[PDB]
């Protein structure tokens, strides 16, 4: 399956994906993408079912840049997060539901880092820590065991550090690489991915 | 001045002036023939070019393989109306593998012709069709109006000038039902050079000829391909 | 008061005559057709320097074996080009063959007429184009040339011209042109007849020129290669 | 069943002059909390609130819902909605869907804007009110609900008795539902004060 | 039929919608309106023309609405087409409300409306609406705002504006005496109470034939209001005593 | 209540360089009867086209009047008859068109292209087509197809030139296979029917097989 | 197919004329009444009829809504037979989704909303009338009156029709807001009087009540004996 | 069926099997399986044949369209998601398609591969079909993306070959192009009998 | 639905209704635009500060992607829709083809626009002419102006609206290769343009200018009068 997780921490966000694109016992890629950036502070991590989850996320990040062109200003997390959950629950009931989970962050000027969870039948969530796969029973235990709420972002990627480690021991599939990613309120940086 | 507005408003002596003036874009068009015999039914047009170097405007069309016609008028009117026609007789082919029978191929297109002027906004066909079929009954010539008004008849000529060409087609109309084909395209021609302005002769260059018949399929003849219809006159 | 769809006392839609009028206030076209091919010429007709030339697309290739030239208003034209491209596109798709010249005219007059007021779409045409177009190509029968008008009427010509000079322009083109000249000299008497008639001396700036030839696909002349012609000319 | 896909509990009581509500706060998928910190029993008035136990999708939609109607209503009419006029309200919503319906069970409380006179009601997943003047239970527990308010209920009590009961029938319930639990987060509404406490309760 | 179509959305020989131009000239017969934005509130004053001893008191207000929690309007012009605009108002809000779960900002709402209305001027053969609005709130954007619309469908954001009878004359003074950035909400109000007693020439300041809103932001949320009898008595009463002390 | 039913027959066309036959077997069937004797699969389009139709009965029947329907449209808008690239394209464009309700029909294209030469094209019964030198289909395809490839492609033969096919030969070749898919095939075998396109026109040939 | 453009259009006064002609035929009517009594809310109209062979009985022109809230009008007939329908259909409408009885405010609010849409409406021509409502809602008495340009006035005590500005001048000299059930009703059948052209007889005039006990009309021996005094 | 493209220093190659199967019956061993969509945009075609032929065409229209509105050609990226776009209209009713679109852009030689369930993505080596495990190995192993012009061939060739020898439903002849900054070109097409001659 | 012909063909050949979108064209402020070696400058005249407008309500220069601009001279209204459906298209466009949009593109979508609503029923034409400005991926600057009509051209420098015929006059006298060398030659050659109609300039001006991949660039009241001086 396809892996996600965030942390969040009193300043940053942190995010991380992995980088296949199996396809019946063939890795086709090595090197996707499952992050869509969102607009200059908010960002979109999205997994699911082929074909779906590149279309729902291009057809959010095409309004939230659009709001953000036609106003002056740019959406915040949560309204973002809850526009998302609305198109979701709306599509879930008719002809064409998506079979799409998400990973939302991004950074606002006063509330902070938002980590924000949502699964295919459209419910939301704001959690300190996240994950979606089949990688989640293997990492969230981690997270639980070594996560504190004021955690510095270097002990932030050391305990994805930890997690990603597990995957490789414990997990079933190969991830032989990973994305990362951190927001904070100068932006958003690309960290060196986590290879083995 | 007021009755000649709309479609659908009466004039206080019961005429609808705005049918009338469609007849009249129907008179001005080039001059058309059709003639019927015992065994061959032969349309004869004119067509005119706008300057030297352009071509004349073709004015015969195929409907099926035992229908014809030859337009006078708007020509966007004429190709709606052919492809009317052209649909109805591939439908009936689909449904009764069978030619339709001309008389109800006259009779829809009447019935189509009818509506756009019974309604607010909608204006009549400014087209003149020559319809001229084989089918069970034999050979039929018709003839249609902007008013949706068709016509059975044996010999007609629309179009601009046409009534010299009238005169002659009912000054022999006796000879017609036993005439061969030759001499029924030579009728034809005659006529439609009644219809010519004096000096103005019979060419190859604005000539076309239409025939349909009892094992002959409808068959155009223009361009050299008349001359061997015109030389002989 | 006096719907679009409405007859003159003589027999013409008037808003098809007042489309009819537009067509002068365009610049002039012109396009002659031969043998070895088929040429358009037109008239750019740069109002004020300070604007491109390159930015008046008043010639556009239909495929490669089509070509366009207008007259009339700017953006009337678009969606006719539009019409022309898609048809054969659609042509090409379902057939695997090369959609005629005649065909594509035909599609693109159909396209004009189709307005009305009562009972037709959510946004249909409202008004006829007020655009007249000079398709030009080489097909399975050779090189062609063939003039539309606002009314849906269309008919290839051996020399056409069109715009606020066309008559004149017609004149000398009856003049000048044979039924044996070659292509080059077609682009020469075509730019020597615009000359005549722009207010402005021409040169390689204010003009656009395009043939389609047999081998060569639809081709446009590029500001050195008028240059080289002009020069000449 | 659907309704076991996210468990979730709420609850109902009365006593002179006061109301209380109570809900559960996890939130998870089948058989693995997500968060401990979900929100069930949404506000909707000065003194009234409700709970929704069922799908958290549609928890969400149909609190969303009934909040856009619930707040045009009274910006068009000048007056807060009276309890009875909400259960109509959201029997209406409910059923508006009665063929591919949303899958909550709604439980009302609240004190009445003018005397203050309790009213506890519950709904079916398709609209059917249910008033009592005892109790309203809803969610995956019910039964161990219906099982404690039964023995622990008394007539006319105060707000500390009432808030110990129902806060014993909800802790009493959870514990023996296996996908409902990890906190619980309690409404008293009285005439001048509403409390909001939060118990401890069991986090296995 | 065209014989009776009246071509309510066609343009004049000279490019102006006539009717949009007749819409503007029945404004100028309504309720004046008064819009000043403190740096702590914002302010509407406009007049009560229902004056007869024969109507009874109903509802919180008669010229002011409510739109969200955090907002407000007042209206001149048809009474009627005022009702429709305000629904739709208040629709709009909640559809944002609905898609995003936060309160719709000022500008976000005055261009919806506004976009209905030209949309209206534009196509359909309909009459357009003959009302100008008046809009208070805060967002989180921009703070405290002040905006108007008009029936074409234009807006503008306003320190300080007039729609309505006396527009002129009320600008006037709202030019001559508003302090950009240095007035407080009793100022503002005071400032409307001199500038509405000279518009509404007929007699004084009746304390009746006025309405007065006021939005400001307390304990961190919104809280908007209409000025009792009693207040507004007594600050015309502060104002007489003011002016005669003054000359 | 199932729409389809399998009708049997066979169909083969094989290209020359400057010829092309289409043939086909005239039996019906349903299940394990016999519904007649004389219904020819193979269909004249133009005066250089023919197609064979196999598969369901109905489906060849609506599909063939369609085409000449759009063929009939076609001559009047463009004012030429049809080629067989033509007619190859507008099958496949048709027969998607139901890709969600399928034709059940086999079709298999024969006749001369614009250089005069032989053209054959086959189809699958969703529109997938391919251009090709023989074809066979339907009832006795699998039992037909390589004897074509031995003879006609000359493939797995050694020390033997590759001689042009000339017509006597691919009549015989015809004949001869389906003599014995009459022999080896239930559903086929009443009487053989040969269409022998070429540049003087369509003629036609019958010979009589085995009835059981 | 139907106009799809408005027929009342602003003028160059930026004034919709058709709806003044409207509330032209509205001033051109029958007469009509309605006080607010501190107990309850009176209306009440004239009828008369144009000779001795139209049944009284046959037709009303007071009409309740519900149990609890009705009105009249003054103006056209059939207009007001078309308003006192969708009146009808709207509270029912309200009582379905809610299942409370409908506020008097929000009826009015909800008709005159409906009567503005056909002053902006496609080929359609505004309402010739103007109602009156009375309900009993909140334990509270309401009057609201509303006018073919979709506008409405809550009153203390108001009279439309002919020679209506007189009656308003009748009735300002006769409010006093202590007043009670019976004498509102007096004063009521007396503004009426004002200007009659005839004998009142129990069987040329209508009234209609709210009070606790519901809106009801008054029948006419109850009005006979009220005409009394 | 067994389909091959790769990214390398001066171009992408492209080739393909012919062969088409109904069940076990070998319905065709000349099938074009690598798609002209252009002049300079190829398209292999794996699963439906008939689906991708079609969407294909409408694909080439769809190019032609623009390039002669724009004045300017299609990019790889843009093409492909016309593809993709138009085939998640049917996600869920039965299409069957598997493609590597490729052509030489303003941003270098490209490759994109596009599937009927949605799947979009951009890759330096493919290969999709039934033989696609079979030849996955032998391209991983002799590619290389400094390769020489014949030794791309060389492997694509093998790859193909290889696919064909152990599979049981490809086969036939491997027909191989070039995609170059002019456009593509068609190099060979090669038997397999032939190829087995060679390589034994 | 209304379905009647508002802007139908006249003796003459006219289209009435467009030639009255173009007089209200003429009622509105002018705007100019100016075409540089390396920045394109869109400069506006404000009607009047009135000293108690927001003028961050009133923006008269919009933006329609990052690397494209806009400016209008008509009605407010109109001009609002079509900005809307540009900034539209203008992101579909970035979700299909994956490439950043161009000029061309826009201008010729919006052109498209108003013809359809010039040819269609119950539909009165925009009153509006635009001023497109941007830089294609290519990095090459660009000028095209449309009209209410649906027509559009590519330009050096066009003025549009009130007092066009003036200041095309004299950017047609004064445009020359000296005049864009300097990006400040350029923004001040657009000021003094504008200040052959407005009065005030400074508080009575708008300016934007936009560089390669430089967002756009509104000039504050201040540097606009450092610019208006340095040009005395």
């Amino acid at each position: 399956m396809e892996y996600l997780i965030g942390i969040q921490g009193p300043d940053y966000v942190l995010v991380a994906s992995d980088r296949v694109a199996a396809s019946n016992i063939v890795q086709m890629k090595d090197d996707h993408d499952k992050m869509f950036k969102m607009s200059e502070k908010i960002l979109l991590l999205c997994v699911g079912e082929a074909g779906d989850t590149v279309q729902f996320a291009e057809y959010i990040q095409k309004n939230v840049q659009l709001y953000k062109m036609r106003n002056g200003y740019e959406l915040s997390p949560t309204a973002a997060a809850n526009f998302t959950r609305r198109n979701l629950a709306d599509c879930l009931r008719s002809r064409t539901p998506y079979h799409v989970n998400l990973l939302l962050a991004g950074y606002d000027e006063h509330e902070g880092p938002a980590l924000y969870y949502m699964d295919y039948l459209a419910a939301l969530a704001k959690a300190p820590f996240a994950a979606h796969g089949y990688g989640a029973f293997l990492t969230l235990s981690i997270l639980d065991r070594y996560y504190t709420p004021t955690i510095s972002r270097e002990r932030a990627v050391e305990l994805l550090r930890k997690c990603l480690e597990e995957l490789q021991k414990r997990f079933i599939l190969n991830l032989p690489t990973f994305s990362v990613r951190i927001i904070d309120k100068n932006g958003i940086h690309d960290l060196d991915n986590i290879s083995f | 001045n007021q009755y000649d507005n709309d479609v659908t408003v009466w004039s206080p002596q019961g005429r609808i002036h705005q049918i009338e003036y469609a007849m009249e874009a129907v008179k001005q068009g080039s001059a058309t023939v059709g003639l019927k015999s015992k065994t061959h039914a032969v349309l004869v047009a004119l067509k005119r070019a706008q300057s030297e170097l352009a071509a004349h405007q073709k004015k015969i069309l195929h409907v099926d393989n035992h229908i014809g016609i030859s337009i006078a008028g708007l020509t966007a009117d004429a190709r709606l109306l052919c492809n009317f026609m052209r649909q109805e007789c591939l439908d009936s082919r689909f449904v009764f593998d069978r030619p339709l029978p001309v008389s109800r191929l006259v009779s829809l297109i009447g019935s189509k012709t009818q509506i756009p002027t019974q309604r607010y906004g909608r204006r009549p066909y400014g087209v003149g069709l020559l319809i001229a079929g084989y089918d069970d009954m034999g050979p039929h010539i018709f003839q249609t109006c902007p008013s949706a008004n068709y016509f059975d008849c044996r010999a007609m000529s629309i179009g601009a000038r046409s009534q010299s060409a009238r005169t002659y087609l009912e000054r022999h109309m006796s000879e017609f039902m036993e005439c061969n084909l030759n001499e029924l395209v030579k009728h034809g021609l005659r006529a439609l050079r009644e219809t010519l302005p004096a000096e103005q002769d019979l060419t190859t260059k604005n000539v076309s000829i239409g025939i349909v018949g009892k094992d002959l399929e409808f068959t155009i003849y223009d361009d050299d391909d008349v001359s061997p219809f015109l030389e002989g006159l | 008061y006096r719907g679009v769809n409405t007859f003159s006392p003589e027999g013409r839609l008037f808003q098809v005559e007042y489309a009819i009028e537009a067509i002068k206030l365009g610049s002039t076209a012109i396009g002659i057709q031969t043998s070895e091919g088929v040429c358009l010429a037109v008239e750019k007709r740069i109002t004020s320097p300070l604007m491109e030339p390159s930015s008046i697309e008043k010639i556009v290739e239909i495929d490669a074996h089509i070509g366009c030239a207008m007259s009339g208003l700017i953006a009337d034209a678009k969606t006719l080009i539009d019409k022309a491209r898609v048809e054969t596109q659609n042509h090409w798709f379902t057939y695997n063959e090369t959609m005629t010249v005649e065909s594509v005219t035909q599609a693109v007059s159909n396209l004009a007429l189709q307005f009305g007021e009562e009972d037709a779409d959510p946004g249909a045409m409202s008004r006829p184009f007020g655009v007249a177009l000079l398709f030009g190509g080489v097909d399975e029968k050779g090189p062609q040339l063939f003039h539309m008008d606002p009314s849906g009427t269309f008919v290839q010509c051996d020399a056409r011209a069109i715009g606020s000079a066309s008559e004149g322009a017609q004149s000398s083109l009856q003049e000048v042109y044979h039924k044996s000249m070659t292509l080059k000299e077609a682009i020469k008497s075509s730019l020597i007849i615009l000359k005549q008639v722009m207010e402005e001396k021409l040169n390689a700036t204010n003009i656009e020129l395009a043939t389609v030839q047999p081998g060569q696909n639809f081709h446009m002349f590029t500001k050195e290669e008028l240059e080289e012609v002009i020069k000449d000319i | 069943s659907i309704m076991s896909y996210n468990g979730g509990a709420v609850m109902a009581m009365k006593g002179k002059n006061c109301v209380a509500i109570a809900a559960d706060r996890r939130f998870g998928i089948q058989a693995q909390m997500v968060t401990t910190d979900f929100q069930k029993i949404f506000p909707m008035g000065d003194r009234l609130y409700i709970g929704l136990a069922g799908l958290a999708t549609d928890v969400q939609t149909v609190a969303q819902r009934l909040k856009f109607r619930l707040n045009l209503y009274e910006l068009k009419e000048g007056r807060q909605i009276k309890p009875y006029t909400l259960m109509s309200m959201v029997a209406n919503l409910l059923y508006e869907k009665r063929f591919g319906p949303y899958y909550t069970e709604p439980v009302i409380a609240g004190l009445d804007p003018k005397t203050f006179k309790p009213f506890i009601c519950s709904l079916d997943l398709i609209g059917c009110p249910m008033v009592t003047d005892d109790f309203v239970v809803s969610g995956t527990c019910a039964e161990q609900m219906y099982g404690m308010c039964e023995s622990l209920w008394e007539p006319n009590m105060d707000p500390d008795h009432l808030f110990e009961t129902i806060s014993q029938a909800m802790l009493n319930a959870v514990d023996r539902d296996a996908v409902s639990g990890m906190g619980v987060i309690v409404h008293i509404i009285e005439k001048d004060k509403i409390t909001t406490r939060t118990l401890k309760a069991r986090m296995d | 039929s065209r014989r009776y179509d009246s071509r309510t959305t066609i343009f004049s020989p000279e490019g102006r919608l006539y009717q949009v131009e007749y819409a503007m000239e029945a404004i100028g017969h309504a309720g004046t309106c008064l819009g000043i934005l403190a740096n702590d509130g914002v302010l509407l004053a406009a007049e009560r023309r229902n004056i007869h001893k024969l109507l009874d008191e109903v509802f919180f207000s008669e010229k002011i609405y409510k739109l969200n929690e955090d907002m407000a309007c007042s209206v001149a012009g048809i009474t009627s087409d005022a009702n429709v605009l305000t629904n739709e108002l208040r629709l709009i809000a909640q559809r944002y409300l609905l898609q995003y779960q936060e309160p719709i900002p000022c500008e976000q709402l005055v261009t919806a409306l506004c976009d209905i209305k030209q949309a209206y001027t534009q196509f359909g053969g309909k009459r357009p609406f003959g009302v100008s609005l008046l809009y208070i709130g805060w967002d989180k954007h921009y703070g405290f705002q002040l905006y108007q619309s008009d029936p074409s469908g234009n807006y503008g954001g306003w320190k300080a504006t007039c729609i309505g009878n006396n527009s002129a004359a009320a600008v006037s003074m709202l030019k001559q005496d508003y302090k950009e950035g240095e007035m407080t909400l009793k100022s503002a109000l005071a400032l409307a109470i001199k500038v509405l007693n000279k518009t509404m020439d007929v007699s004084k300041l009746s304390a009746e034939k006025v309405e007065i809103a006021t939005l400001t932001r307390e304990n961190g949320k919104t809280v908007i209001r209409v000025l009792k009898q009693k207040e507004v008595e007594q600050l015309i009463k502060k104002h007489e005593e003011e002016e005669a002390k003054a000359e | 209540f199932s729409p389809y039913v399998f009708n049997g027959g066979t169909i083969l066309a094989i290209a020359g360089e400057d010829f092309a036959i289409v043939a086909s077997d005239t039996r019906l069937s349903e299940g394990f009867s016999i519904h007649t004797r004389d219904s020819p699969k193979c269909y004249k389009l133009t005066d250089k086209t023919v197609i064979g139709c196999s598969g369901f009965h109905g489906d060849c029947l609506t599909l063939t009047k369609i085409i000449e329907a759009r063929l009939k449209m076609y001559k009047h808008s463009n004012n030429k008859a049809m080629t067989t690239g033509a007619i190859a394209a507008m099958l496949s464009t048709i027969l998607y068109s139901r890709r969600f309700f399928p034709y059940y029909v086999y079709n298999i294209i024969g006749g001369l292209d614009e250089e005069g030469k032989g053209a054959v094209y086959s189809f699958d019964p969703v529109g997938s087509y391919q251009r090709d030198s023989f074809k066979a289909g339907g009832s006795a395809s699998a039992m037909l197809q390589p004897l074509l490839d031995n003879q006609v492609g000359f493939k797995n033969m050694q020390n033997v030139e590759h001689v042009p096919l000339s017509l006597d030969r691919a009549m015989r070749l015809v004949k001869d296979v389906f003599i014995s898919a009459a022999e080896r095939d239930v559903y086929t075998g009443d009487a053989l029917r040969i269409c022998i396109v070429t540049k003087e026109g369509i003629r036609e040939e019958t010979v009589s097989l085995r009835k059981d | 197919r139907g106009y799809s453009f408005s027929l009342t259009t602003f003028s160059p006064s930026g004034k919709l004329v058709q709806i003044e002609y409207a509330l032209a035929a509205v001033a051109g009517g029958a007469p009509s009444v309605g006080i607010k009594a501190a107990n309850g809310v009176v209306l009440a109209t004239e009828k008369k009829q144009k000779s001795i062979l139209y049944d009284e009985r046959s037709v009303h022109k007071v009409e309740p809504i519900t149990k609890h809230i009705g009105l009249v009008y003054s103006g056209m007939g059939p207009d007001y037979r078309v308003l006192v329908h969708r009146a009808r259909k709207l509270a029912q409408q309200y009582y379905l989704v809610y299942q409370e009885p409908i506020p008097t405010a929000q009826l009015v609010q909800r008709v005159a909303s409906v009567m503005q849409e056909y002053t902006q409406s496609g080929g359609v021509r505004p309402f010739g009338v103007s109602l009156l409502i009375c309900g009993w809602n909140e334990g509270r008495p309401y009057l609201f009156q509303s006018d073919p340009s979709g506008a409405y006035f809550a009153w203390k005590a108001t009279a439309m029709g002919k020679n209506y500005v007189n009656g308003k001048t009748f009735l300002e000299k006769r409010y006093n807001e202590d007043l009670e059930l019976e004498d509102a009703i007096h004063t009521a059948i007396l503004t009426l009087k004002e200007s009659f052209e005839g004998q009142m007889t129990e069987d040329n005039i209508e009234v209609g009540i709210c009070n606790e006990a519901g809106f009801r009309r008054l029948t006419p021996t109850e009005v006979k004996d009220y005409l009394a005094a | 069926t067994t389909t091959l493209a790769f990214k390398f220093r001066h171009g992408v190659i492209v080739a393909a099997d012919s062969r088409a199967t109904a069940g076990a019956y070998i319905a065709s061993q000349t099938v074009k399986k690598v798609i002209e969509i252009n002049p300079y945009l190829l398209g292999t075609m794996a699963g439906g044949a008939a689906d991708c032929s079609f969407w294909e065409r409408l694909l080439a229209r769809q190019c032609r369209i623009y390039e002669l509105r724009n004045k300017e050609r299609i990019s790889v990226a843009a093409a492909s998601k016309l593809l993709a776009n138009m085939v998640y209209q049917y996600k869920g009713m039965g299409l069957s398609m598997g493609t590597m679109i490729c052509g030489w852009d303003k941003r270098g030689p490209g490759l994109y591969y596009v599937d009927s369930e949605g799947n979009r993505i951009s890759g330096a080596t493919f290969s999709v079909g039934s033989g696609s495990v079979y030849a996955y190995g032998v391209m991983d192993r002799g590619y290389s993306y400094d390769l020489e012009v014949e030794q791309a061939y060389d492997l694509a060739r093998r790859a193909i070959y290889q696919a064909t020898y152990r599979d049981a439903y490809s086969g036939g002849a491997v027909n191989l192009y070039h995609v170059r900054e002019d456009g593509w070109i068609r190099v060979s097409s090669d038997n397999v009998a032939d190829l087995h001659e060679k390589y034994s | 639905s209304y379905d009647r012909a508002i802007t139908v063909f006249s003796p003459d050949g006219h289209l009435f209704q467009v030639e009255y979108a173009q007089e209200a064209v003429k009622k509105g402020s002018t705007a100019v635009g100016v075409r540089g070696r390396d920045i394109v400058v869109l400069g506006v005249e404000k009607k009047s500060v009135a000293k108690l407008q927001d003028e961050r309500t009133v923006r008269k220069i919009c933006a329609l992607d990052d690397n494209v601009c806009m400016a209008f001279a008509g009605l407010t209204a109109d001009a609002r829709i079509v900005i809307n459906r540009a900034r539209v298209e203008c992101q579909s466009h970035r979700l299909t083809v994956e490439d950043p949009v161009t000029v061309e593109y826009i201008t010729r979508y919006i052109a498209s626009l108003k013809q359809r609503y010039t040819q269609s029923n119950g539909r009165r034409p925009f009153g509006i002419s635009a001023l497109i400005v941007g830089f294609d991926f290519d990095g090459t600057p660009r000028l095209y102006q449309t009209d209410p009509s649906g027509t559009y051209h590519a330009w050096k420098a066009n003025a549009i609206g009130r007092g066009a015929k003036s200041v095309r006059e004299f950017l047609e006298k004064n445009y020359t290769d000296e005049a864009i060398e300097t990006d400040d030659l350029t923004i001040k050659l657009v000021i003094k343009a504008l200040l052959e109609v407005v009065q005030s300039g400074g508080k009575n001006i708008e300016l934007a200018v936009m560089r390669r991949d430089q967002s756009l660039k509104i000039l504050n009241p201040e540097e606009i009068e450092k610019y208006v001086a340095e040009i005395e």
